[PDB]
């Protein structure tokens, strides 16, 4: 019952006017398939994700690295109320999901800054593309854009995105990280220290159920650039739309982690199909519960009609998994009787909603099989529809749902979902305190774990750039979704007995070069205080993010620890497109490097750019 | 910006307004019919080795029997036909033929003066304006086939807007190399050699890539209502004869290479429909002039 | 009778046009590459490799510094390609040995049985010779595949490397150091469009034994085919060396394909090869054109056409879908000829499905008549009566690439300094077998506590002077490792004790024909075996005395038939734990007793 | 090496395959004959005081008596001629006229269906390809008179190859300044202004001196068999009218500036011998269309 009124291109179907493909043709070979309903496809698609997860992250390595990680966390002298202990099984599990999930989100932001940096460098020609090629598809417009900026990962197709994907951005596979963990041990009303040690070794049944239904979604900038360019008068508006999308994505990532730590089971996304499907009488029903989201989607396909309902994921505490419907596209029946097939979505709620709007507006042109295949492929595989006109339509709806004039607003729903989550944390903690005691309850529902950005998390860094023997590890400080005081610590472990490792922090003007020599233990590097707008004053200038670079010799690993002084820091209001174009920062200097081999004693400290000549950002002008 | 125009469409002089009544149109039609019979009689006279058929045709045309010592100009009909051609071209040419002479000559044969009962296709291509950005050179050469040469010396591709007027029915563009053309705010298509356009659609944008020059050949076709006796081949020959014989030498007048250019240029002007109506009558007069002069050279 | 459901279930599927079918493949190749070669391991071992290369005494202008980003990226690509190619040659040499052992039974099979298919004949031959691999199907080849033979994946190698480092008007030492750490945007684009192909000897035996009637002919055909493959691989590495962006294959399909009027265009651009292929499928008619990848002075990628099979329109308008071929140009041409001949009795789906599957997944069609014709055409294209004169095209590709290297460097040397150009376009990375490279040997044989690492010496596509060296890393502080080089007359045993440092073993000279004189006898290849206790890594290094050693002409069928070299002696081993001082040297087989190649006796 | 081609010679669309039998050829010839008589009858009636000649002519053509307050369309013969013209131009155009109706109309007059009685000369110059070295640039402009502008920016003289195909009979080359031209493996003659060539002789090599650009004007003559009633002036005029009237508006068809270009393009494609036969029948149909529509104009 929603009339967007957005202009949509006409879609030409592969099936034709008969609305059914001819047997043994080229069209029938290139038609979309149903990857969820077919067991052979779904059983497989689980196997590849498991192989991808175990290849990049090994359970044996993660078990071994537990002891060293605990020692590093202990050496971070946190307060008595904010201490994180990894000898507790529940805390260790939450750290594993948090560290993996944060690393993928951190890598995405690093690429976004580079793409923004590249766009600003070629601002003159990017403007020419936007105005001149007004009448063109989003994919074609983007393909021109990434070609002219001379940026890495030029390919925009799904195969190209998969090929040029880092090891850290692989989505986390929930069931893999929940393997071999003891669950459900009983102490039988014993408070002795030996019994308490046993109780901390295991986890509760709920946490195992939460882990088996978890799957992270991380969105690449090259996919994000398509909905931004559908309406882009200038390059600045292109940049603003990039920030609006990713700020919303980061907000949803924090909510997803909070769902694991609250103390309740996450519902599973599933599809209902008839027991014995009859030709020309079949119906499909899809219920999507995005773990990284504040809203859900229910899509029903009955014949040639498509109906959807967007429902709140908070407040459904009365014998139902669905809250109030915030947006109605028709009538959806969730009481349909049929077989129950579960799946994990690889797209966010806005993306799935964007496609179902386009599918509804193109239901008459497309066939029933095309609607099923295009929807299932996108939801389960993150594969964009092959129909170029349909794909361009979906990115127009993606822009509308993200822009300020969206039919549904997200700041209101994200705020409520936060309120619902921490209220449930108190209720679950209070109930468990009464039933079994405070000592056991603290073991199973830690207070320190609040959000992806609130919690004190560590992020390993991989380095591939070597400057005269010094490996370079880059960590992007910020942006932040909270205000308060934050600390950053750098841990360096090398093969040599004595080490000489340096750090460098790049701001808008000038950079700060420091030297430390303590290894195998955390070293505190930088302090920040960020205000209500998420902006920090660094050496007299307003910044949103900073660049951190570590230079080492014969390094094996470098880890960065972040923590807030106060537990559960408040959240800044989520940024939008209007406030992103209101103020303009510069990140061009983040690519500047230094050579520690040629560093002298006098170059250390905080030096502005004008103290150096053109190039040679390591040695000082005499 | 820089604008370019076809040479023949610039400053059409006003046409005459005198001999346009029903009687005058009858006289021009009668002259065409009688002159055609005269040229047919001359051919028959040569074949039969006798001057009898030519004498009968000349007496009907000239209202006097031919005489050997005289020069056989054509009589009063030839003089009247010559003066109406002068008056039709320009408004400054005086009308010296009395109306009583026109009516008398109109009664020699019974023909209808309907000048709008048929049609003829004219091939002059109207390019009202070509607007080009800076650092681009555009030259227009040709009237029957317009070749437009464009050279781009700028940093990026340029958008050249073509305006073919609202009068032409169809225009066909063929380029030396494939190029892309589209209307205002339509998506540009792939490079294609030949385009067929209706000028009423609107201004057309040509994207000009940087590099070797691109030449577009333009051919048009427009429909003008004419009498059924119209013959384009005879009119073109008559136009050259009248121009060579000094029938169009009036001050403040513009000259054209062909009758196709004259009628099309006079059509892309203020009061174009009324101007074309007079031009069609002039064409039928030139058709009679061509036939009568070839039979009776002077 | 049948319902017709099973026929549609076994029909070939389009693996390029289907976007679902392209995503799935790309993931598996990426997973396969990462499992066998890890980015973390290679980056961490960079320092160890750099010290190994420097410790080799190389004259100025002929030494490589992996401290440079471009030099390091080129080396890992070179080492991966060389290792896969080298492993195939050892497999081929073993297969030739088994055939020569049972020449009597092989001759009977080649003569008596001729009505069976190519696959059936190969299976009978493999069973008789008792080869290690006895499966000719696609699944069997995939199952019996070593770690090193996995094709290299382009984007995986180029992932996470700094691109576009800007220093302005600075000659300072620190600015030079930061400049060397990054890589140019051109090399990143080349690596994103690079995929390697290394064909197995089991796949080659079907073309080799489809018309052969003698064991000598079968062996000669096998050698002739692999001579072409190695030359094509050498071209592939040189293509990335010069400062040019390589073209990559694509398919053009209609924007809105119609049910009954659909056309497909395939443009294959084999990175390992001097020629490309253009194939068009309109209706039931297939048209192909073989073009030359060299030349291309104009903007169009295609050069002059060297083989015609119809009229192919490469200026068609439609969607462009990009892919990397897993087959060589000869294999692609072999199939497109058979498909053209059998276009009448195959449907549209079979024609597209069979073509796409072979190009993208190296899958032979299930049709028996199609397979037999394909291998008959494959043999013709690699024989002396081929419609394509290969030696001309590979030679012309070499000259074109060297010319491009010179003009690309000279163009840069004008735009920036000599030092900037050198670090971006090295002159020491010309050709795969010309360059100095290393081979990370693996060993699964242990004789009395000594792990055996085997290495194939040669064959040589270049002539001059060559040097070979070993680097041995062992957990023990003091060890004694032996190197044995086996020829025809006898073997040569040397003993060393130095560790964690390259050590030259063999000085060899090879003439124009590509044949060396090892102790008074002409040899075309030698076997090097290294024995170490509790070894962790053994690497063999090769280098030519002069930079860019001149080429040796590729050998055809008659060249291989004329000269016959025995390879049976490569099988025997020695036991270093039972060695004696008097047994350490160059000795011949008549000295040793029967069966004990360790003690002189 | 760069290639240059004539614009009108590209991608000739397939022509219709229906209405090409002997019975259909008679209908077109009858329509042309009856259309001409209609024009002469109208002129005769206009010059007289009676409408009887026009009444008889129109009644024969349209099968109904002319009437005041009626549009005077042309009747069934006009409809058949219009739809037949659409079918000939494109293979995608429908064939809706029954064969019985065509046979009935062909019985109105007695004429032979000979489409090969005589010949006509078509003046479009086919330049299939011009092959030039890398330093030079070549631009081909024109269809009836082809002007090729040749510029040599290199150090030395260049050699450019002209290929006029094998269909045309004679080609006359005239240059702005005297130039040299000779066949393959033939000595170059002295520089002269004009050359006469037989396109079957082979590709022609022209030496391009370094300096001012050289422009070569080419005119060619081709002979195509046509019925004796063929009139080029009437065919060309009818070609423009049908294009204006939208009879050639159909999907995936190339467009041509004149009938000369249309017939030469189909002649140079594969199965050109088979295609020109249909084009000639369409030419005679366009001749009838011009006479019939000029006699009875409609909106």
């Amino acid at each position: 019952a929603y009339s967007s009124g957005l202009s949509q291109n006409s879609i030409i179907s592969l099936t034709g006017n008969d609305r059914t493909v001819a047997d043994g043709t080229f069209n029938s070979m290139i038609m979309p398939r149903a990857v969820i309903a077919n067991e052979r496809e779904h059983f497989m698609k689980t196997r590849i994700d498991k192989i991808e997860h175990d290849l990049n992250r090994s359970a044996k390595q993660e078990m071994m690295d537990r002891q060293s990680l605990a020692e590093d966390y202990n050496a971070l002298n946190l307060a008595v109320g904010q201490e994180i202990k990894l000898d507790i099984a529940t805390q260790h599990q939450l750290n594993r999901l948090g560290s993996a999930m944060y690393k993928a989100d951190h890598e995405r932001e690093t690429e976004l800054t580079d793409l923004i940096n590249r766009i600003r460098e070629n601002e003159v020609t990017v403007n020419g593309i936007l105005e001149n090629q007004k009448a063109i598809t989003a994919a074609e417009r983007a393909d021109l854009l990434l070609e002219v900026v001379a940026s890495t990962a030029k390919s925009v197709s799904a195969a190209g995105r998969a090929a040029a994907d880092g090891s850290g951005v692989v989505p986390v596979f929930g069931p893999s990280v929940a393997n071999g963990i003891k669950v459900g041990i009983d102490i039988a009303d014993s408070v002795a220290e030996a019994a308490i040690a046993v109780k901390e070794s295991g986890i509760i049944t709920q946490l195992n159920d939460v882990y088996h239904a978890f799957q992270s979604v991380h969105v690449a900038p090259n996919d994000v650039i398509k909905p931004a360019a559908v309406v882009a008068g200038t390059s600045t508006e292109l940049i603003g739309n990039l920030q609006a999308i990713y700020s919303r994505l980061r907000s949803h990532s924090d909510i997803g982690f909070k769902k694991a730590t609250v103390g309740d089971v996450i519902p599973n996304s599933y599809m209902i199909k008839p027991v014995n499907s009859t030709e020309y009488a079949s119906w499909q029903l899809y219920v999507i519960h995005p773990v990284q989201g504040s809203l859900g989607l229910v899509v029903q396909l009955m014949g040639d009609a498509l109906t959807y309902n967007v429902f709140a994921q908070y407040g459904n505490t009365s014998a139902s998994e669905f809250g109030k419907t915030v947006l109605t596209g028709g009538a959806t029946n969730t009481a349909l009787e049929g077989t129950k097939v579960k799946f994990q979505t690889k797209v966010t709620a806005q993306q799935a909603l964007a496609l179902t709007m386009a599918l509804k507006d193109a239901a008459s042109m497309l066939s029933q099989g095309e609607l099923i295949g295009y929807f299932e492929q996108y939801i389960n595989l993150a594969l964009e529809p092959d129909n170029l006109s349909l794909q361009d339509n979906m990115h127009k709806y993606h822009h509308l749902l993200t822009s300020q004039n969206s039919p549904i607003d997200w700041n209101y729903h994200d705020e409520e979902m936060h309120k619902w989550l921490d209220s449930r944390k108190t209720t679950n903690y209070d109930a468990m305190q009464k039933k079994d005691g405070t000592v056991i309850a603290d073991i199973h529902i830690p207070k320190v774990f609040n959000d992806l950005r609130n919690t004190t998390l560590h992020c390993k860094l991989e380095g591939k750039q070597t400057i005269a023997g010094y490996t370079v590890y880059e960590y992007l400080i910020g942006p932040w979704a909270h205000y308060g005081d934050i600390d950053y610590s750098v841990v360096v472990d090398t093969l040599n007995e004595e080490t000489k490792w340096y750090c460098e922090v790049i701001g808008i003007d000038g950079h700060l070069l420091i030297e430390k020599s303590v290894q195998h233990k955390p070293e505190k590097i930088l302090e920040l205080t960020v205000n209500d707008s998420g902006v920090t004053s660094f050496n007299g200038r307003n910044h949103d993010r900073l660049k951190l670079k570590v230079y080492v010799k014969d390094s094996l690993s470098v880890k960065v620890f972040r923590n807030w002084i106060g537990i559960n820091a408040p959240r800044v209001k989520t940024k939008m497109f209007n406030d992103h174009i209101g103020v303009k920062y510069d990140y061009s200097h983040f690519d500047k490097n230094i050579s520690p081999a040629h560093l002298t004693l006098t170059d250390l400290g905080w030096h502005t750019w004008d103290q150096y000549n053109a190039g040679n950002w390591t040695n000082i002008k005499p | 910006a820089n604008r370019a125009t076809s040479a023949f469409l610039d400053n059409p002089h006003p046409v005459g307004v005198n001999y346009v009544d029903e009687g005058s149109r009858q006289f021009v039609a009668v002259a065409e019919l009688l002159a055609s019979k005269l040229i047919d009689s001359s051919r028959e006279s040569d074949e039969s080795n006798s001057d009898v058929p030519f004498v009968q045709a000349y007496s009907k045309f000239a209202d006097d029997n031919p005489r050997h010592l005289r020069v056989k100009t054509g009589g009063k009909m030839a003089n009247a036909l010559t003066n109406v051609i002068r008056s039709y071209y320009s408004i400054n040419a005086p009308a010296i033929v009395p109306q009583v002479e026109i009516d008398r000559l109109a009664s020699k044969a019974t023909v209808s003066g309907d000048m709008y009962n048929s049609y003829a296709i004219f091939n002059s291509v109207p390019i009202v304006e070509v607007l080009s950005p800076a650092r681009t050179t555009v030259s227009i050469v040709g009237s029957d086939r317009a070749d437009v040469t464009m050279l781009n010396t700028g940093a990026g591709a340029a958008n050249i807007t073509f305006n073919f007027g609202q009068i032409a029915e169809t225009v066909i563009l063929k380029g030396s190399v494939p190029f892309q053309l589209a209307r205002l705010n339509q998506p540009m298509p792939a490079a294609r050699f030949t385009y067929k356009l209706r000028p009423l659609d609107g201004p057309f944008i040509v994207v000009l890539p940087v590099g070797n020059p691109l030449v577009i050949s333009a051919t048009a076709a427009t429909r003008i209502q004419v009498p059924l006796a119209f013959n384009k081949a005879l009119v073109e020959s008559g136009f050259q004869t009248a121009m060579n014989d000094g029938l169009f030498d009036i001050q403040n007048v513009n000259y054209y290479s062909s009758f196709d250019e004259f009628i099309i240029s006079q059509y892309h002007a203020q009061d174009g429909i009324n101007r074309v109506s007079t031009c069609v009558i002039l064409g039928l007069a030139l058709q009679a002039y061509d036939q009568m002069r070839r039979a009776l050279p002077v």
